[PDB]
């Protein structure tokens, strides 16, 4: 509806888009039109206090890349094309065969205006992502709705997001994106590789045929002239060639092992126009001229049905992040002998190269094609390259020469009332404050205002570092790290690098080292017994010795009395310890955090209430200042008869010492007796009540554990439903204990990681929704509170509020023989309910909704 | 019926209790004084602050439904 401006014209375009999507309704597979204006080269010799500039101009004579076919179609000087498609000369080498280049040139015409598509191609790609062409490879074939798979060198978490982001941003309607970490060397695993790329789904998976490839290269190998064959260099010149050399074999071993041989699959080969021509290049050369043995092996060795070679000489491009030596010049060259493409796009043409009119030509014949433009005309290329930067750097740095000596010249001569709203809210969850991870929901920044926060958590800044006394004089800043390094740490410029990442990558996994209270889990402790006969007479400590009495009988271990000392010991064939052993588990690392706990807390109650019971109780402070109210004797000023309050506390757990209790005693570890009232589930309440506000009124706690906390709303929500009560607080936290892991996966629920290590390594991701990878979700320890209000003290003398109150559960009405089972409509379908007895028309009970 | 409709909020109740504020005025005022004039404010201030009670007893019982309980 139209009150935005910029609504009419949303609007606008709506329909426009609308018409065009409707338009190119269930069409074909897409295009691969790189419609965005190409630059070319803009260096610029700054003359002042400044030296080479850098690239990208605008391009004139381009905008549309219409243009950049008739541009590139008629070359300079005596020229066919810049970019032409040469043939076996019949008796010697690449000449201009105009008449099939004519078709190249045609489909390159034939492309920009018509969308180009790529549907069902099965292509595969060994060069890198981010740093090179590949990436333009990869993204035009997901516009053309191509099914692709793909390896990379490296493998990392860095990268994984990189493909991540494109295929969510240019895979088209059928295109397919799976990735793999895959060495190019080390040649063993390409059968590996061409296993599970032709796997059955009853194998490995990926039941394709594979029909192109591009095996795009790696190692720079710079500065190494003749006499030098030296090392990994050497091992480099193996996989510009032998390994892809034994890659195509094998596809083929592949592909006629089943004999769909009447399908072939394509092989775009990246070779290079000069060879015995550059610098201190090494193995580069020769092995490129490598390449060329295809052509007459494609005729007359029997594999030429199957595999359709088709070379790329392209070379000289921009866009250096690698394998491009002068990110400099790219002007002079298109001047002295003006010949073109410097730029960045010419995949777009190697695009051209997988389409059909041309791979069917391939069928035919494997094409050699002079793609690079012009740069074969330029007699001695490689000193005019020197010839151009020579004069370039001086001219730049002698001008950066005036300006210093001008300033050294220079400087020398000068000087209502039952809808109930929610008003503070505050969780402690494995991040800091629940106003932090309301950021790192947001961005992955912690906004340095708030990163701060992450700091006055976790005991890392050392804030009233007094106003007075600073570094040696006055002065003062919150400190941190509590002396070594109180210079002045800042809430403004400092915190960022010096309390981070450190101070970020201790909250996710590894679980901790020595924190609950050890929990290595690296090493379980459990325990085996044993019964041989070796027999000791250690010493005791008396009184010990009738428990020993008592628990294994006078035929064995007559103690005795040591004299002039407490007794003596063993006797017979003791049938004990439960010794330990050495046992390893798997399961484990989801969660950490915070490591500190001492706000402004009293001490000594952490003593006795200890575990899980800071969390709450510092939660619903941190409520009461999300709801601004402090003081929370300073209610009953709104003079009731106090017979309202208490929360609905919930949680399974919180054992985290009746282990202490049960494994701990009867192992004699020394722990209060006062645990007993710590043991139950609603005491942590109970220090809500006592040693906070202090009403005896309604409490109510509920389990709802595997999905807990949100039932202490709707039993809340009914106590102020109902007039029993009004103010009230919520239920809560979860909690994670180390018998809590461990018996959990025994319920094979939770996580597990190697296979998750073992799939994708990722610590800090392990959590797969929806895209198919799903292991359970997690575990995190969690303390959470929310507080409410009855609408009319939370508006008189407003508190303040905050949204609205929305559902209501329980109503299971269902039996089976599992626990647990996942919400099914066994809940949530009593929730709209809404039997649907004959009515045709709208306009407690309610038998409509 | 689910529009936010508050018509027959106004029509049914909000007219009706509305009938007797002034009929239970009324109410009152069959009794006028008849032996106060000695009693007239403990008359007043006991019948009238009660049967305010009952129209603010009514009040949120009509507005029990009609959106509080709209359903």
């Amino acid at each position: 509806a139209q009150a935005d401006k910029q609504d009419i014209s949303s609007s606008t375009r709506v329909e426009f888009e609308k018409l065009y999507s409707d338009l190119m309704k269930f069409l074909e597979s897409s295009k691969e039109i790189d419609p965005s204006q190409t630059t070319q080269l803009a260096g610029m010799d700054v003359e002042d206090a400044l030296d080479k500039d850098s690239t990208k101009e605008v391009a004139s004579l381009p905008n549309k890349s219409t243009i950049s076919k008739t541009v590139s179609s008629t070359i300079p000087r005596e020229t066919i094309p810049f970019l032409h498609l040469r043939k076996k000369t019949p008796a010697g080498d690449w000449k201009y065969d105009r008449q099939l280049s004519s078709l190249f040139l045609d489909g390159l015409e034939k492309a920009a205006f018509n969308g180009v598509t790529f549907k069902d191609k099965y292509v595969l790609i060994t060069g890198a992502g981010k740093g090179s062409i590949g990436a333009e490879v990869l993204q035009g074939l997901l516009q053309g709705g191509a099914k692709v798979v793909v390896t990379t060198s490296r493998f990392s978490k860095q990268v994984t997001d990189y493909y991540q982001s494109i295929y969510a941003k240019y895979g088209a309607k059928g295109s397919t994106l799976i990735v793999v970490p895959f060495n190019q060397g080390s040649k063993q695993d390409v059968e590996a590789l061409i296993e599970f790329i032709y796997d059955t789904e009853k194998n490995g998976g990926l039941g394709w045929d594979l029909d192109a490839i591009i095996p795009f290269a790696a190692i720079p190998e710079q500065g190494i002239e003749l006499e030098h064959i030296d090392s990994k260099s050497e091992f480099a010149h193996r996989i510009m060639l032998t390994n892809i050399l034994r890659m195509m074999g094998c596809v083929k071993k592949q592909k006629s092992a089943r004999g769909i041989e009447t399908r072939p699959a394509q092989v775009i080969l990246p070779m290079s126009p000069n060879h015995g021509t550059f610098g201190g290049d090494g193995m580069y050369s020769e092995s490129k001229l490598s390449l060329e043995t295809l052509f007459n092996r494609w005729h007359s060795e029997s594999w030429a049905n199957q595999l359709t070679v088709c070379g790329a000489i392209i070379g000289w491009t921009r866009g250096t992040g690698l394998m491009s030596a002068n990110n400099i010049i790219a002007e002079g060259i298109e001047k002295m002998g003006v010949r073109t493409f410097s730029q960045k796009e010419m995949a777009f043409n190697l695009l051209g190269l997988l389409t059909p009119e041309v791979v069917e030509l391939c069928q035919k014949s494997p094409v050699m094609a002079d793609l690079n433009g012009g740069l074969q005309f330029v007699p001695e290329l490689k000193e005019f390259t020197a010839k151009l930067r020579k004069e370039l750097v001086e001219t730049s740095e002698v001008r950066k020469a005036v300006s210093i000596e001008t300033a050294l010249e220079h400087k020398v001569v000068n000087g209502l009332e039952r809808v109930i709203v929610v008003t503070g809210f505050a969780e402690v969850g494995p991040w800091g404050s629940a106003r932090t991870r309301w950021e790192m929901e947001a961005f992955g920044e912690f906004s340095l205002e708030g990163c701060v926060e992450m700091a006055w958590i976790m005991g890392f800044i050392s804030y009233h570092n007094g106003n007075l006394k600073g570094r040696p004089y006055t002065g003062w800043v919150d400190s941190k790290t509590k002396e070594p390094v109180d210079d002045k740490d800042v809430k403004a410029k400092y915190e960022t690098s010096i309390l981070e990442h450190s101070g970020i990558r201790l909250i996710e996994p590894e679980l901790f080292n020595g924190y609950n209270p050890e929990k290595k889990e690296m090493i379980q402790e459990v325990i085996v017994e044993e019964d041989l006969e070796p027999f000791e007479a250690s010493k005791e400590t008396a009184e010990q010795f009738k428990h020993q009495h008592g628990d294994k009988v006078d035929i064995f271990e007559i103690p005795e009395t040591g004299e002039y000392s407490v007794k003596l010991l063993k006797g017979a064939t003791l049938y004990i310890p439960k010794a330990l052993r050495f046992d390893r588990l798997v399961a484990g690392q989801i969660p950490t955090g915070w490591n500190a706990k001492t706000y402004g807390i009293s001490d000594d109650i952490i003593s006795q209430v200890d575990p899980i019971t800071l969390f709450v109780l510092v939660s619903v402070v941190e409520a009461f200042i999300a709801s601004g109210i402090t003081d929370p004797y300073e209610m009953y000023k709104y003079v009731h008869v106090s017979e309202v309050g208490n929360c609905s506390g919930s949680g399974m757990g919180g054992v985290s010492a009746l282990r202490g209790m049960f494994k701990d005693r009867f192992k004699d570890e020394p722990v209060q007796n006062d645990i007993l009232q710590e043991s139950f589930i609603n005491t942590m309440s109970a220090w809500v009540n006592m040693l906070l506000i202090s009403s005896s009124g309604p409490i109510k706690t509920p389990v709802g554990a595997c999905a807990t906390s949100v039932e202490s709303v709707d039993i809340g929500v009914e106590t102020i439903l109902s007039g029993k009560a009004r103010i009230c607080i919520v239920g809560g936290y979860d909690d994670f204990q180390e018998e809590g892991s461990f018996e959990f996966g025994n319920m094979k629920a939770t996580s597990n990681t190697l296979e998750e290590f073992e799939h994708g390594r990722t610590p800090a991701e392990m959590s797969r929704p929806a895209t198919t990878t799903r292991n359970g979700f997690m575990e995190a320890q969690g303390a959470g509170i929310q507080i409410i209000m009855q609408a009319d003290l939370a508006l008189k003398m407003g508190v303040p509020i905050y949204g609205i109150v929305a559902m209501a559960a329980t109503a299971t009405d269902k039996i089976g023989r599992s626990v647990p089972a996942p919400g099914k409509g066994i809940l949530t379908t009593a929730r709209e309910h809404h039997s649907s007895v004959k009515y045709a028309s709208p306009n407690k009970r309610d038998p409509r909704i | 019926l689910n529009m936010k409709y508050r018509k027959r909020q106004l029509v049914t109740r909000e007219a009706q209790i509305k009938d007797w504020v002034e009929n239970e005025l009324e109410a009152l005022k069959l009794e006028a004084e008849e032996i106060p004039s000695e009693d007239q404010n403990e008359f007043l201030l006991e019948r009238t602050r009660e049967i305010h009670n009952e129209a603010e007893s009514q009040l949120r019982a009509a507005q029990q439904q009609w959106g509080n309980d709209f359903y």
